[PDB]
């Protein structure tokens, strides 16, 4: 029920025809939505979760804190960006010693 | 993470010790376990062969790459060899990465 | 005493040149050549391709040898590369003795 947020840099942005190169108004961008992903995947504007930042005792309230930035972790499952008609096919892995998960 | 080849089955362990040759015993029998024995040490030769695989570089780059050389100036001792007093040293780490990719 | 390999049978000279082509004689003939032609120029591709044998370093050295490095440090244009404006040029010489053998 909020179609009107979107992450800042976080979704792929198309332009109408004849939209100009620098500085248009949001009526000739077109935005795309993964909100089809919100099952497997967390929210781009909202947190991971909360984890704890203390240890408790009698003589200390517990602390939990907010987790922005989550690395692999087991047991996580996830969907890759959505495809569009107008956007790219491919990519070139780059040659390097390791990756992880190497979809564009 | 210091480096090098992370292997399930690397190469073993090889173990090496010298067998315990007890002094005389004391004529009459003891239970205890021997605790006099004969100072000795050994010697050898380890010869150790590696065959290794190489990747060739196939890069179409124009301009030459930075290799690893040799300073060319005069010193008092050369690199990576014996001194007057005739100790090995190395003088510097050489790491392996000179020739250039693409991503 | 320039370098390279002195050849009693070098490669061929390659001679080119424009077949003329002249312009309209007088309709009356004259025993004069004939000095009026149609410029032309032509213009094509060549190409050259030489086998080189090469003679593998079978030295057993210690130390590491000399070798020819580009410079690690920044610069404003690349060696051995093009500018700004777009010309091509070679910043030094470059001999081929680098490597080492005993007399």
């Amino acid at each position: 029920d909020e179609e009107r947020f979107f992450p800042s840099s976080g979704v792929l942005m198309f332009g109408k025809q004849g939209a100009g190169k620098d500085n248009v108004d949001y009526s000739a961008v077109m935005l795309t939505s993964e909100e089809e992903i919100k099952t497997t995947n967390p929210v781009a504007t909202e947190q991971y979760g909360v984890v704890a930042d203390n240890l408790q005792q009698n003589s200390a309230q517990p602390i939990v804190g907010a987790v922005n930035s989550q690395g692999a972790l087991p047991g996580m499952v996830w969907q890759n960006r959505d495809v569009y008609l107008q956007g790219p096919i491919w990519a070139k892995i780059p040659h390097t010693d390791g990756n992880f998960h190497p979809s564009p | 993470l210091m480096g090098g080849f992370g292997l399930k089955h690397p190469p073993p362990q090889i173990l090496i010790k010298n067998t315990p040759v007890p002094a005389d015993p004391p004529t009459t029998f003891s239970q205890a376990k021997l605790a006099s024995f004969i100072t000795q040490y050994s010697t050898g030769q380890v010869s150790v062969e590696i065959e290794w695989e190489l990747q060739k570089e196939n890069s179409k780059r124009w301009n030459p790459e930075i290799q690893y050389t040799s300073n060319y100036y005069k010193s008092t001792n050369v690199d990576f060899a014996v001194n007057v007093d005739g100790t090995y040293s190395e003088p510097r780490p050489i790491g392996t990465r000179y020739l250039t990719r693409n991503l």
